[PDB]
RNA sequence: ACCACGAUCAAAAGGGACAAGCAUCAAGCACGCAGCAAUGCAGCUCAAAACGCUUAGCCUAGCCACACCCCCACGGGAAACAGCAGU
RNA sequence: AAACUCCAGUUGACACAAAAUAGACUACGAAAGUGGCUUUAACAUAUCUGAACACACAAUAGCUAAGACCCAAACUGGGAUUAGAUACCCCACUAUGCUUAGCCCUAAACCUCAACAGUUAAAUCAACAAAACUGCUCGCCAGAACACUACGAGCCACAGCUUAAAACUCAAA
């Protein structure tokens, strides 16, 4: 068999990949504002749960952790 | 383990063997053997003590022990050669295969699977329900909700105080 | 007619059953049980699809739902043809 | 041509590198892989099937930290070729290949042929390839391209990996 279906698929990731290190600054600033967004939601959602329990402010010592930091 | 001074088992039913030159007894101990010798020592001890028929080897309940053996000698083996991926993974494998075994004395004969559990120390397991990963999100989440209701239920306790208190204000 | 310890018809309540698409909605977050109570136990649902989003009146001797909107209608917004004819 | 010229040849001393011949053998291991020597430990399961995600692994490249360094060698520099030569050819040298401790989780990871059980008779069978079938189970597929992509989610991964669409387009591929 040839190899042309291999060739497309070739050219579009070698395409990608240049693509993505022409714009690795942009993409890079741009990953941070999702995962603060994601940080976010996340904190949203765990006051959604004791908001609709009942309670006024979080379990006493409880504090939300930042589960999408690189540390 | 059996002591090293302990005969081989091929060599403790000989006629004479406690009346030859005490070198004689040394070639013939777990001390000038492989570690194999003394796992087949192991092996008996464990079948007279459990098994009704120490004669059966193809009983469910002497493959449990077999195969217990086994699985004792990779976890030292193991604790040796802590990056050897091969022995690791016949030690899970042989693991799951004594699960399967015991699931399946469990449910035929009762009495038998209680002794074995107890002769070998094994504390029998019942498997999870759901294979599923917890991530982050949903430990943190889960924490997060049985706080909520840890705290829930000491309001509801200090409302049926208070409400205990006035009723009984009104008489 | 009236009682019918009845029949017929048929609510509320209890049990069971009951649409489609998406799993890139995978966990829900109190959703259980015991006890006369006090209270105790920590359980309950879920890849055999819970939880969620989107679409749609339906299984048509007909049925369900709605009746200007706020699911409801004390109250409020406000002043009502989704009755017929008509604009 | 550049390069070296404390260079070259013989002789002696001399590895944290790599393992002629055997091998015309076809073995071991779940796969990836495994071919110098010795020893220790050691290669699951007395029904089968059973997972992108559970559990444990997974060539090469790559990341983090500390070491070793013969040789090889991305990059880079020099020489040459050429219309040009960011290449192919020559030289030098680095990351890297090695060890230790952690990661990363990919392959034409393909013998492109799923596991288990059974058959060689019937219709033997589109073509080619490695003859044609039966039972049973799990996984997967439904025109091409968009797309090993976008978004969401998970991940020690932050130019990454896994999962993975749609709109616009064509009447073919
Ligand atoms: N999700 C479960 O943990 C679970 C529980 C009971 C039975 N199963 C069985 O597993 C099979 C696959 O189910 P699916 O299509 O929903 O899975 P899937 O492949 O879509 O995976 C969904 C989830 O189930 C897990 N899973 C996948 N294969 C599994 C398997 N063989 N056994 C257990 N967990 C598995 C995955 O890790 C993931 O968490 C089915 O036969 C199902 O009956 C799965
Ligand atoms: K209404
Ligand atoms: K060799
Ligand atoms: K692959
Ligand atoms: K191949
Ligand atoms: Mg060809
Ligand atoms: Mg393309
Ligand atoms: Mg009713
Ligand atoms: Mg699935
Ligand atoms: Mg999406
Ligand atoms: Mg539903
Ligand atoms: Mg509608
Ligand atoms: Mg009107
Ligand atoms: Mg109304
Ligand atoms: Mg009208
Ligand atoms: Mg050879
Ligand atoms: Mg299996
Ligand atoms: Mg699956
Ligand atoms: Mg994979
Ligand atoms: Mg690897
Ligand atoms: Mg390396
Ligand atoms: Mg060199
Ligand atoms: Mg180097
Ligand atoms: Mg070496
Ligand atoms: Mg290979
Ligand atoms: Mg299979
Ligand atoms: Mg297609
Ligand atoms: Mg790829
Ligand atoms: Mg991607
Ligand atoms: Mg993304």
């Amino acid at each position: 068999k040839n190899v042309l279906k291999i060739r497309r698929r070739k050219m579009n990731h070698h395409k990608y990949r240049k693509l993505v290190k022409k714009t690795r600054f942009l993409r890079r600033k741009v990953q941070e504002g999702r995962l603060r967004r994601k940080q976010i939601k996340f904190e949203k959602d765990l006051r959604r749960i004791w908001l609709k329990a009942g309670l006024k402010e979080a379990p006493e010592g409880w504090q939300t952790p930042k589960i999408y930091l690189r540390g | 383990d059996p002591p090293p001074s302990t005969l081989l088992k091929d060599y403790q039913n000989v006629p004479g063997i406690e009346k030859v030159d005490d070198v004689v007894k040394r070639l013939l101990s777990l001390e000038m053997a492989n570690k194999k010798e003394m796992l087949k020592i192991k092996q008996e001890q464990f079948m007279k003590k459990i098994v009704a028929n120490p004669e059966d080897t193809r009983s469910l309940e002497a493959r449990i022990i077999a195969l217990s053996v086994k699985i004792r000698s990779y976890e030292e083996h193991l604790e040796k050669h802590r990056k050897d991926k091969a022995h690791k993974r016949y030690l899970l494998m042989s693991i799951d295969q004594r699960k399967k075994m015991l699931k399946n004395l469990r449910n035929t004969n009762y009495d038998v699977f209680e002794k074995i559990c107890w002769g070998l120390g094994i504390e029998y397991t019942f498997p999870p329900l759901y294979y599923r990963r917890a991530h982050r999100r949903f430990v943190t989440k889960k924490a997060l909700c049985i706080r909520v209701f840890q705290e829930t239920q000491k309001l509801k306790k200090r409302r049926r105080a208070l409400k205990a208190a006035a009723a009984a204000q009104k008489q």
